[PDB]
Parts: C-alpha cells; sequence; structure tokens
RNA sequence: GCUUGAGUCUCGUAGAGGGGGGUAGAAUUCCAGGUGUAGCGGUGAAAUGCGUAGAGAUCUGGAGGAAUACCGGUGGCGAAGGCGGCCCCCUGGACGAAGACUGACGCUCAGGUGCGAAAGCGUGGGGAGCAAACAGGAUUAGAUACCCUGGUAGUCCACGCCGUAAACGAUGUCGACUUGGAGGUUGUGCCCUUGAGGCGUGGCUUCCGGAGCUAACGCGUUAAGUCGACCGCCUGGGGAGUA
RNA sequence: AAUAUG
C-alpha cells in the first residue's frame, strides 16, 4: 500500500469543534484500512504571511498508509469544508514523531 | 554491432603500432590465430598466445624496429561486405613483392609468395606492409 | 512498468521449472499483458505521443522475438501464438 | 525591505539600504522585452571569467 | 534530511524579503539544493515560512 | 551447440519525461467606491493623447485572463520538436547495483508509416497585457518607416487541419580501437570511516589540448583520428528549388 | 540626436 503524508489547516475561530474534526477525519480513513503512523494537531500559530489576512489558523498533519479512495474523498471533504483553508498530500515519509 | 573482428584485429595492429604498445589483446578465434601464424611465419610479429573457454583472448605481441614501428601499413584488400576472388593465372602483392598479402586458399591460409609457388587461386584478406 | 505480483506470477506460469524468466514465451506474454494493460491509458488522452513510443518499443521487438520462435519451431509459436490470442 | 536603524540615525543615513541591491532588482524586469531575449546572453559571460 | 518542516533551518537561507541564497553561497551540493529550493516552496505554501511579505 | 553481443527478470537511484485534472502565491490592467487637486503622460527634442464632466496620485475591495520572479547552474531531462508555481492520478525511458535466465533473437533500412516549434486556416468559446493590419502626431528632401500615442486580426483554450524552419553542433546511424589534463553532473563498492573525507570503479557532459588529421580555420577517446557495416546526398554560377 | 549621392 502507499503511505501519504498529509497536512491540512482549519480555521482558528472553531477551535472548540476541532477535536470533533480530527475525530471524524480520522475514523474515515482508518475505518476503511488506514493506520495512524503520526497525527498532529498543532494549536494556533500566527501566519508567515497572512492568507486573504486570515491569522494564527490550525495546522494539521498526518502520516497514513492509504487506499487511493479515502484520500480523494478526503482530499474531496477539504474542497468541500469551508472551515478548512489550504492542503497538502505528499508522499511516502515512512513514519515520524514530533520534529514541529 | 562489431560487424567484422577480423577487420577490427587488424586496426587494433594498426592503431597499437601508432601508439606503440606491444601486446594487443583480442577475442581469439581459429582464422585469427592462422592468419597470426602467418604474420608470425613472415617475421613482423614476435609471438600469439590464448586464454580462453567462454570467452577467449588473443594476446598478440607486436616487434618494433629500433627506431620506429615494424609495420608500416596494414589493410583490408576484400572487404565483409564485397568479397573479391584473384585466379592462379594473376595474384596481386604488394610493395613490388617486398611486402606480403594474405590469402585465403582452398589449402588454407597462406602468403601470396607461398601461394604463387604453391599455384592456386583465392580469396584475398589483407595487404600486410 | 507492469506489477512485481503479475511478474512473479507469470514466470511461473508460462515458464518451465523454476527461474524461466529469459525464455520467449514468459517474454510474449509479459509485453502482450503489459500492452493490454496500456491499451486503457491510450483508450483515454491520445496525445501522449511519447508514452506511445513506450507502447510501440513494446509491440516491434515482442514481434521479432516471435519471428525468432518462428524460425526456430513452428509447432511452439503456433501453440503459443492460439493461447495468448494473438496475430492475424 | 527598509530602514529600521538604532537610535542615533543621524540625518536619515541609510547604512542597510546603501548595502542592499537598490536600483539593480528594480531595474532587471523593467528593460523592454524578454521573450526571445536571453538565447544568446548564456555562456558568454561564464566564458569570460577564466585565468 | 530535507524535510519543508525543518523551519529552523531554512531561515539560514532567505534574505529579509524572503529571498532564497543560491547554491555558490550555501555550501550545499546541487541534489541537496534542488531538495532544499523544493522543500522552501511547500514551506512558503502553507505560511510556515514566506513566499514574501510586502 | 555455446556466450562477451542483444533481449529480460529481481532491488534501487536521479530527474522542468508525457498527458489529464484540481489548486496557489506574486504581478499588471480594468471595474466599483473612499481621501486628495492642475497637471499628467510621453521624447534624442516634442507634439498627438489623457485630465476641473475631478485625472494622474493615493487607499480599500472586487472582477478577469495571462504567465510562473527568486532558486536556475559554462545544471537536469526528453528521439527531435521541446519541457521551469504547487499537489495528485495515470503513465514513458535511461542509468547503477548485485544476482539470475534466454541463447544471435543483431546492425542498418529505399518503398511505406508516425511524430514534428513559430506563422496560418476550419468551427465554437475566451481575450489582462502585448501586437501585424490600420489610424493619428513627430522626424525627414520624401517617411505609407525607424521614433512616439492609440489600436483590430492574432497571441489564450477545446477539437480539427496545415507538415514547414539557420527543425543547426550548420557534424547521417550503429559498432570496435587510439596519449591526456583540469572540471561539471550522477550512481555505487572498497577504508584507518573520527572530516562538507580518503583510496576506487561505471554512464553522461564542459572547457583546454598530444600524436594524428585537415586547404586553412580548427577538430582531436563525445573525432573533422585510426577502421568496418549500411543508408542518404552531391557534379560551375545564374536561370531555379522556379516551369 | 539627426548626416542622402559621387
Amino acid at each position: 500500500m502507499r503511505h501519504y503524508e498529509i497536512v491540512f489547516m482549519v480555521h482558528p475561530d472553531q477551535s472548540e469543534q476541532v477535536p470533533g474534526m480530527i475525530e471524524r477525519y480520522t475514523a474515515a480513513i482508518t475505518g476503511a484500512e488506514g493506520k495512524i503512523h503520526r497525527l498532529e494537531d498543532w494549536g494556533r500559530r500566527q501566519l508567515a504571511y497572512p492568507i486573504n489576512k486570515l491569522h494564527k489558523a490550525h495546522y494539521v498533519l498526518m502520516n497514513v498508509e492509504a487506499p487511493q479512495e479515502v484520500i480523494d474523498e478526503l482530499e474531496t471533504t477539504f474542497r468541500f469544508n469551508d472551515a478548512v483553508i489550504r492542503s497538502m498530500v505528499m508522499r511516502t515519509k515512512h513514519a515520524v514523531t514530533e520534529a514541529s | 554491432s562489431m560487424q567484422d573482428p577480423i577487420a577490427d584485429m587488424l586496426t587494433r595492429i594498426r592503431n597499437g603500432q601508432a601508439a606503440n604498445k606491444a601486446a594487443v589483446t583480442m577475442p581469439s578465434s581459429k582464422l585469427k590465430v592462422a592468419i597470426a601464424n602467418v604474420l608470425k611465419e613472415e617475421g613482423f610479429i614476435e609471438d600469439f598466445k590464448v586464454e580462453g573457454d567462454t570467452k577467449p583472448e588473443l594476446e598478440l605481441t607486436l616487434k618494433y624496429f629500433q627506431g620506429k614501428a615494424v609495420v608500416e601499413s596494414i589493410q583490408r584488400v576484400s572487404r565483409p561486405g564485397l568479397r573479391i576472388y584473384k585466379r592462379k593465372d594473376e595474384l596481386p602483392k604488394v610493395m613490388a613483392g617486398l611486402g606480403i598479402a594474405v590469402v585465403s586458399t582452398s589449402k588454407g591460409v597462406m602468403t601470396d609468395r607461398a601461394a604463387r609457388q604453391a599455384g592456386l587461386g583465392g580469396e584475398i584478406i589483407c595487404y600486410v606492409a | 512498468s507492469l506489477s512485481t505480483e503479475a511478474t512473479a506470477k507469470i514466470v511461473s506460469e508460462f515458464g518451465r521449472d523454476a527461474n524461466d524468466t529469459g525464455s520467449t514465451e514468459v517474454q510474449v506474454a509479459l509485453l502482450t499483458a503489459q500492452i493490454n494493460h496500456l491499451q486503457g491509458h491510450f483508450a483515454e488522452h491520445k496525445k501522449d505521443h511519447h508514452s506511445r513510443r513506450g507502447l510501440l518499443r513494446m509491440v516491434s521487438q515482442r514481434r521479432k522475438l516471435l519471428d525468432y520462435l518462428k524460425r526456430k519451431d513452428v509447432a511452439r509459436y503456433t501453440q503459443l501464438i492460439e493461447r495468448l490470442g494473438l496475430r492475424r | 525591505i527598509k530602514v529600521r536603524e538604532n537610535e542615533p540615525f543621524d540625518v536619515a543615513l541609510r547604512r542597510f539600504k546603501r548595502s542592499c541591491e537598490k536600483a539593480g532588482v528594480l531595474a532587471e524586469v523593467r528593460r523592454r522585452e524578454f521573450y526571445e531575449k536571453p538565447t544568446t546572453e548564456r555562456k558568454r559571460a561564464k566564458a569570460s571569467a577564466v585565468k | 534530511e530535507i524535510d519543508y518542516k525543518d523551519i529552523a533551518t531554512l531561515k539560514n537561507y532567505i534574505t529579509e524579503s524572503g529571498k532564497i541564497v543560491p547554491s555558490r553561497i550555501t555550501g550545499t551540493r546541487a541534489k541537496y539544493q534542488r531538495q532544499l529550493a523544493r522543500a522552501i516552496k511547500r514551506a512558503r505554501y502553507l505560511s510556515l515560512l514566506p513566499y514574501t511579505d510586502r
């Protein structure tokens, strides 16, 4: 299977809904097949430049093995979700801890 | 591809003489050795020697003169892509007879000097000067 | 490239004893299964001419190999072309 | 970007920006047309830099 | 190695405007510079480090 | 029959390889609105133009299409054309490493077939800049040019067509051999590893050069050296790559 | 700046 290095950035303001979002995301991936080797929810973090004058938004990284389906349904959930801004998914990584 | 290894071997000779290396290595074969025997017979090379089974390597020791190459020139007369025959009543020669050609006759690979006395024509191979 | 599971399957399948990769029968099947798999890739797109070169590279080579097995033996050739299913 | 000098900065003598690249980077896109242009530029500069 | 999440390090290879320091300067070798520049654009994309301020 | 050629498997490397789709910053202009007031713009020198009907200027937002600064290199990759934001999906090839198997399956190829920048054409979209045409103002003996202000087709996209370029290293392709240096670029084994190190070995590639060759200029282990295999093409210039 | 012909 393919290891994916996913990262997304979610609204500062919605941080009380954040743990609810982290549970529903990682459930939908790991229910199918997926297996967490890094999951991190960074907390607030002031931006290097302010994206459309937004500020301090939360960073959320993952490293998961996944089938091609659930990363698609995650990416389309990122295109869906209007409380989430920028998103990336990247190559294998092969399991990591901290360095944030 | 290595279309003719025989003209290659003679070219490795003429390159070897120009670069002034005594030992020249090449893959062995039957007529190559028989040509190397004609070279040693005529006396323009010192000796050949061979090693292999799966991949033979003929190693031919070329002579040198006191202040010169032993070989003046060496050329493939009947080219791979065009085979040329000369009969008993007229056989070619090199440098007014002083040099030799190499000729494959029915009775084998000879020089022109021996082949004219031997009295049969055939395929000329190369001019050793 | 074709799958590792496909390569390790086909060598035991169309081959003889173990390790029979180099022999023509596996080769023809491997190139054909590659060509069939690439048939979907060129089903969509049709602008990728250099990818089509990588297709056409397998096509003539498999075809030339087939001429080799033909000149060696017609019975294995005719039996091979029928089992895979090719050649008008 | 800008000067941001310490407390005794005198009559605005820009220590930082005088060291900076200034109007070189400003000129760099400026110069009229570009699309065909730098094809002959390559290597001829670099070829000069030998001992 | 060449992670974009190396943002503590990648500051050394940017000037005040956020422009990249080239391969002549940095003590790198040609491979690691390509991975570095690639990582910097990824870091730039997420606003972990900046494309440029202004 | 055999294995060094060739082909192929296993494990990797590098990379603007290709298409397809989504998505970003950054920059210009327009559009709408706020503050602010006689110049602005443009030139070697000026005028046409724009501006008190509030411009240019400045500020805030929006709209729209393009192109990817920086890093980027006398770097990379691709048959050639050519390809520089980000990410994914599909997907091409070269090279290394050890090890394995097939066993001449090769090399070249007229006819034939495919690909093939820019311009241009067909149909329907899109059009921020720029820019043939074309207009006007300058220059000039003349200026339908250079110069300057505007500005349409086109430049953009989909799907078709055109098959041409100094499509050039002005080097046909393939293979063997023949002194080198100083580099670049990229894999990998050996070693006291103390090092952004040391001793090696392969592929590609740049500059300088030996014999040699060449009419000279220069080319020169990537040959325009020394040889073989095959294919193309040439026979005064102009008339003509025209009838 | 700008400068034509023998």
